[PDB]
């Protein structure tokens, strides 16, 4: 929250508001920059509609900033967007904290950069020419970042500390010992005992053998009482950025290898040559003009080599081919490149504004020149790239009219209309993918827009809440491009809908773009794409991370999903150890979620309808569930309906769940009486539970009590006043409401040992009549979980419950970062990484549409914007497996026709043995087994004369529905390995 | 795929089953669920046999299977519905590289030597600590009233 | 060459911090993957690690990627958000 406070009031300037500047402005508006000031004097032309989404055809010959501001102010109404009509001035820069020069000329770049460097204003020089994009950063001579890395502060649980001059302490088992390094700055933000050390001044730490953490002088402090929590404090780092004119002569480029550094230096030389050509001749080079490219490369030749890193010897002569290629395509501006570079530039602006994350080390050079036609194919020509008034004029100048028509005659499938989905839809609309009668586009999504989603979505507006997400996305895409034919669908893509998305549907599409929020859905979509042999474009983001991959059948490796994470996405929990002794924040959060699910959701339907005619306490665990659920408030002879914020009712939940329950557990299982294996060996293994008394000085206990009261009032449909007001004084004035009611509120009313029905026969009748009375009441609906409605007070209650129970059980408190991982208040994707992955997917689309390309042409991507990490690497070749005569990859399949009469299973086995030279031992159709070599001879001889379709009808009970032109079934063969997998068998029905 | 590996494990196990397993069969309609007869080898549990049912989640082996006894039993380490909180099938200790034979051996040595790991029902633990003989009587009565005879 | 003596390299965790490892050039990449999985507490299938910007194949040996002592290797965890 404090980090975005600086962003909330910051003011930034965006100049040269072209497509790239439009992307930077959109990202800044989405992220919430307080004041965005545009600046563009030039009028809109055709050559920039291919990349700028804020300008339509109606905005031609109009000033770009003025037209863009109307939509920019509409993207986020809390962001004040203004346009600077005149020229830039030195005294205007005083009121700006960051300035961005997108695609500005070299002389203007130098002038504004020097002016900002003198006044200490962060300066960015993002520029995109062709398929390569240059970025420059200059945050000043003295810039301090308060968070050098994207990580929450480290937290560890110290088990014992020593009151000695060396100050060597001990901490609980964990990876924090391998994480805490010597020289770190740590603060003891919480500890039982050591009042001097509690919230003390920051102090260093030293580590030795056996995790011996040396802290310093602590002899004069109080005696050790109990363990606490130690928190890491990151040390701010100062960064020195050279001025633009000086940095141009000493380019410090961010890269991952020496070869990449040399390539980026060549790109920098090419950019300087382009700038000098534009200055000398007054115009940028013409699209794919041979003479202009020759002039640019000759200019780069006379551009003396020592202009870069004079202290560094010339690594190699500049590649003329690279400079020529950059010059040829430099005449156009592309939507994917604009999205990627604007994403990176906006992330750098956020770094400059909020001082978070490590700023870019001056220079960056994104390269995407592999999207051009192969070196052995035909190159675009100026006749093909000639301008003709199309909105895709720049893209045509880069690629040609034939490639644009090829893009138009394309049909694609978009799965998931999320942030990545919306950005992909924008990229498709701007590029022109299926922008014609011969093409089209499909959007698939199941969810509906909510209040917590559109706050950072690009295509959504305040009136779109409750409408289908796919429909709104399709409407926005049609608004971005009238020529686009987008068909939204509300049917998700999962195994339960294969009939809807069968072979008929997937025969229409030419490729699939996947933007999904789970690994299971990604794995399913990849499986479908492999089954139908359709290219897949997959991307995902998390925080400032970002991945973008392309999977071409028979070219690249199939999508290897992380099956472990897919399983862990939705898994049952063995709560036995969680209920006995929690050890992680996951344990306590799962405990709270399960308690809510059982007490409030599942109890409503089970206790009202199920118990009337089915099993009961005679064969169920209700004898303890009733004792846990009934005395939470009291007997009262009836379930109350009165005002719920009273002292007695609010404190009762905290007393029973955390005070009286823990006291009962301690008396039943004392720390010296833990029967781990029968009689204690080490009683209280590594932990010791401790009951807690409600102390008014502890804000967290009172906060939890008031949150529980508010939650109960909300779920019961009863009004609740603001108890955080002067009513807190009344709450603190009487911390003991009824000291004499200790016995009734502990366990039942008089039971201590139960024994053989000591309560009496009438006790069960009283319990039954009490249950019947409690049955009548409000109709508690098992309503769906509120994932985005944080105002219901559920989230505060569950967070407080987890943070108190973990501390009660000796576990260090859970921070907000760990709690944000859960579905509740899940962190939305940052606009920068989303735009970056969308741009990478568009860059891969430029090659997928281009037809047959080698694996050396496609390129998977992975980015981390916080540490300026970006890699583009060719994907691996398909995993070639082999077995005797048979050799296959992940894309191969065994297609076998059924014949005019359906071949019997014996005939199928004979055909396999004779054709592919292998004999099958096990053959099953998904989950039902058909044939087994290990089966008894009579059963095998019974199954052999049965036709495969007849056999699957007999077993599964479902006849082949229409559209099942092929049948997929798994087979294994004798002599194979247990881990190897044979290609699936496609049985052509 | 989970189904193929489950089928292969079932076939390899049935080609040489352990002595404490009889009539291990699976429904060909849904091969991800098994039925088996367990033969405890330690008295007084060895008096009869129990039919156990194990269900495999679709993401096997990346998710431990659930084992449920068809016949009701009165044990501290066995859930009321028949589920077992086995250490091997626990999520904190589960490993996909393990084989179902190891799980069966662990369950066999657990039923041949009952151990108080976690008191799923606190009354069961209290009664076992106070009067183990009544618990023995209840367990033997449950086996005699719900169990199946030991075949050969 | 036998390269009997192991060398020390640095593997960078996703959360900024890094740790040192002692490996052999004959050692397989999957062995490094399981080592960093045990140290970081994340299953080896959930992530992959890269050197000098290019990814490392599990079957391939460490020596083919040209690792040098005190090199830096970043682990890239697969992403779900969308
Ligand atoms: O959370 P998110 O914005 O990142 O997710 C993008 C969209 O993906 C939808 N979704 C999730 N899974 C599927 C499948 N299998 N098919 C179609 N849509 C799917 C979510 O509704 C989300 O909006």
């Amino acid at each position: 929250s404090p980090a975005m406070q600086r962003i909330q009031g910051a003011r930034v300037l965006v100049s040269g508001l072209q497509g790239l500047g439009a992307e930077v402005a959109k990202n800044l508006v989405l992220m919430g920059v307080g004041s965005l000031t545009l600046h563009d004097p030039h009028p809109t032309c055709w050559s920039d509609l291919a990349a700028q989404f804020l300008l339509s055809e109606q905005d031609l010959e109009r000033s770009r900033a003025e037209a863009s501001q109307e939509l920019l102010a509409q993207l986020n109404r809390a962001v004040q967007v203004v346009v600077h009509t005149g020229d830039i001035t030195e005294d205007l820069l005083l009121d700006f904290q960051v300035v961005v020069l997108t695609a500005a000329k070299l002389e203007e770049q130098l002038k504004v950069g020097t002016l900002c460097h003198k006044h200490g204003v962060c300066f960015l020089a993002a520029d995109t020419r062709g398929l390569v994009g240059q970025l420059f950063c200059d945050f000043g001579e003295d810039f301090t970042v308060q968070d050098p890395t994207e990580a929450e502060p480290l937290t560890a649980a110290i088990q014992h500390i020593s009151q000695g001059s060396p100050g060597i302490l001990t901490l609980r088992k964990g990876a924090n010992t391998h994480y805490f390094r010597d020289g770190d700055l740590v603060t003891f933000s919480g500890i039982e005992g050591m009042v001097e050390l509690n919230d003390c001044d920051p102090r260093s730490i030293h580590v030795r053998e056996d995790g011996s953490l040396e802290i310093g002088d602590t002899t004069t402090f109080s005696r050790y009482l109990r363990g606490g929590a130690i928190t890491e404090v990151k040390r701010p780092k100062t960064v020195r950025h050279k001025s633009l004119d000086t940095a141009l002569l000493q380019p410090h480029v961010v890269a991952q290898s020496s070869q990449e550094v040399h390539h980026a230096h060549c790109l920098h030389q090419a950019f300087c040559a382009l700038h000098k050509f534009q200055h000398l001749h007054g115009r940028p080079p013409q699209p794919w003009d041979p003479v202009d490219a020759e002039t640019v490369v000759g200019l780069a030749r006379d551009l003396e080599p020592l202009k870069r890193t004079e202290e560094e010897p010339l690594e190699e002569p500049l590649d003329e081919a690279l400079v020529r290629t950059v010059a040829l395509s430099s005449a156009g501006v592309l939507s994917p490149m604009v999205a990627m570079l604007g994403a990176v530039a906006a992330q750098e602006v956020l770094k400059a504004i909020s001082r978070k994350f490590m700023p870019l080390d001056q220079w960056l050079y994104f390269d995407a020149l592999d999207c051009l036609p192969e070196d052995g194919e035909l190159l675009p020509s100026p006749e093909d790239c000639a301008l003709r008034g199309s909105r895709y004029d720049g893209q045509i100048a880069v690629f040609g009219a034939g490639f644009q028509e090829k893009l138009r005659r394309q049909h694609y499938l978009l799965v998931g209309a999320g942030a990545i989905g919306c950005e992909l839809l924008k990229v498709f609309a701007l590029v022109g993918l299926g922008a014609g009668n011969s093409g089209g586009l499909t959007v698939v999504d199941m969810d509906h827009i909510e209040r917590s989603n559109l706050s950072r979505q690009f295509l959504f507006r305040s009136q779109d809440v409750g409408r289908p997400k796919a429909e709104v996305a399709a409407a926005a895409a049609r608004g971005l491009n009238p020529d686009l034919q987008v068909i939204p669908l509300t049917y998700p893509l999962d195994p339960t809908t294969e009939h809807i998305y069968g072979d008929n549907f997937f025969s229409r599409v030419d490729g699939v773009a996947a933007a999904l929020d789970s690994f299971q859905a990604r794995r399913y979509v990849a499986a479908r794409c492999t089954h139908y042999l359709k290219p897949l474009l997959e991307a995902g983001t998390s925080g400032t991370w970002g991945s973008a991959t392309v999977f071409m059948p028979h070219v690249t490796e199939a999508y290897r999903a992380p099956a472990s994470a897919a399983a862990s996405e939705d898994a049952p929990y063995p709560v036995c150890t969680v209920r006995y002794f929690p050890s992680t924040a996951e344990h306590t959060l799962q405990w709270a979620r399960h308690e809510f699910e059982e007490l409030f959701r599942l109890s409503a339907e089970t206790i009202n309808h199920h118990q009337q005619a089915h099993t009961s306490l005679a064969d169920m665990d209700e004898p303890q569930t009733l004792t846990l659920l009934k005395p939470v408030l009291g007997v009262l002879r009836v379930r109350p309906q009165n005002w719920q914020d009273c002292v007695a009712w609010a404190l009762g939940h905290w007393k029973l769940c955390f005070h009286y329950g823990i006291k009962q557990l301690l008396r039943h299982f004392p720390p010296n009486k833990v029967l781990e294996d029968g009689t204690p060996f080490w009683s209280g293994p590594k932990q010791c539970p401790q009951p807690l008394e409600f102390d008014t000085n502890q804000d967290t206990h009172l906060l939890y009590v008031l949150a529980a009261a508010n939650l109960y009032a909300q779920m019961h449909g009863l009004p609740g006043s603001q108890d955080w007001t002067a009513l807190r004084e009344l709450l603190k004035l009487l911390p003991q409401p009824d000291p004499q009611q200790m016995a009734p509120i502990f366990a039942s009313n008089l039971e201590l040992a139960s024994a053989s029905a000591e309560f009496g026969p009438e006790q069960q009748k009283e319990l039954n009549k009490a249950l019947e009375v409690w049955s009548v009441g409000p109709p508690l609906k098992p309503l769906m979980f509120e994932k985005d409605d944080d105002s219901n007070f559920h989230v505060d209650f569950v967070v407080a419950a987890a943070s108190l129970r973990c501390q009660n059980y000796g576990i260090p408190p859970v921070n907000r970062a760990q709690s944000k991982r859960i579905v509740g208040q899940i962190i939305p994707a940052i606009a920068t990484t989303t735009a970056a992955v969308a741009g990478l997917l568009g860059l891969e689309l430029y090659k997928v549409v281009s037809g047959p390309r080698p694996r050396s042409a496609f390129r998977h991507s992975y980015l981390h914007l916080a540490e300026n990490y970006l890699i583009r690497y060719m994907p691996f070749a398909p995993a070639i497996q082999t077995f005797h005569h048979l050799k296959w990859t992940s894309w191969d399949r065994l297609k076998v026709p059924a014949g005019q009469p359906e071949r019997t299973l014996e005939s199928l086995l004979a055909h396999l043995q004779e054709q592919h030279g292998l004999r099958v031992r096990i053959l099953l159709h998904g989950s039902a087994l058909l044939y087994a070599a290990g089966w008894s001879p009579e059963k095998q001889a019974q199954h052999l004369p049965l036709r495969v379709t007849e056999l699957v009808q007999q077993l599964t009970g479902q006849a082949p529905a229409p559209g099942q032109r092929v049948l997929v079934l798994e087979l294994s063969c004798e002599g194979d390995d247990e881990d190897t997998a044979f290609p699936p068998l496609h049985y052509e029905l | 795929m989970a189904s193929m590996r489950v089928v292969k494990e079932l076939e390899d196990l049935q080609k040489k089953p352990p002595p404490y397993l009889r009539n291990l069969s699976s429904d060909d309609a849904n091969v991800l669920v098994w039925h088996a007869l367990l033969l405890p080898d330690q008295p007084p549990y060895h008096l009869k046999a129990f039919n156990l049912r194990i269900s495999f989640p679709p993401e096997y082996p990346f998710k431990p299977p659930m084992i449920k006894f068809t016949t009701k039993i009165y044990h501290p380490n066995v859930d009321e519905n028949g589920q077992i909180c086995l250490p091997i099938i626990s999520s904190e200790n589960w490993k996909p590289s393990t084989k179902t034979s190891q799980v069966l051996e662990a369950l066999n040595v657990l039923v041949n030597r009952p151990n108080i790991r976690e008191p799923k029902r606190m009354d069961l633990a209290d009664l076992l600590t106070q009067n183990p003989e009544l618990f023995r009587k209840n367990a033997e009565e449950f086996t005699l009233r719900f169990g199946v005879d030991r075949p050969s | 060459d036998k390269s009997d003596e192991p060398l020390s390299i640095l593997v960078r965790n996703n959360k900024g911090r890094s740790s040192t490892y002692e490996v052999r050039l004959t050692q397989t990449v999957a062995h490094l993957k399981q080592q960093v999985s045990g140290l970081e507490g994340v299953q080896d299938d959930l992530f992959w690690l890269t050197f000098e910007g290019k990814p490392l194949e599990d079957q391939l040996p460490l020596g083919e990627y040209g690792l040098k002592p005190l090199s830096t290797v970043f682990m890239n965890l697969r992403l779900r958000g969308g």
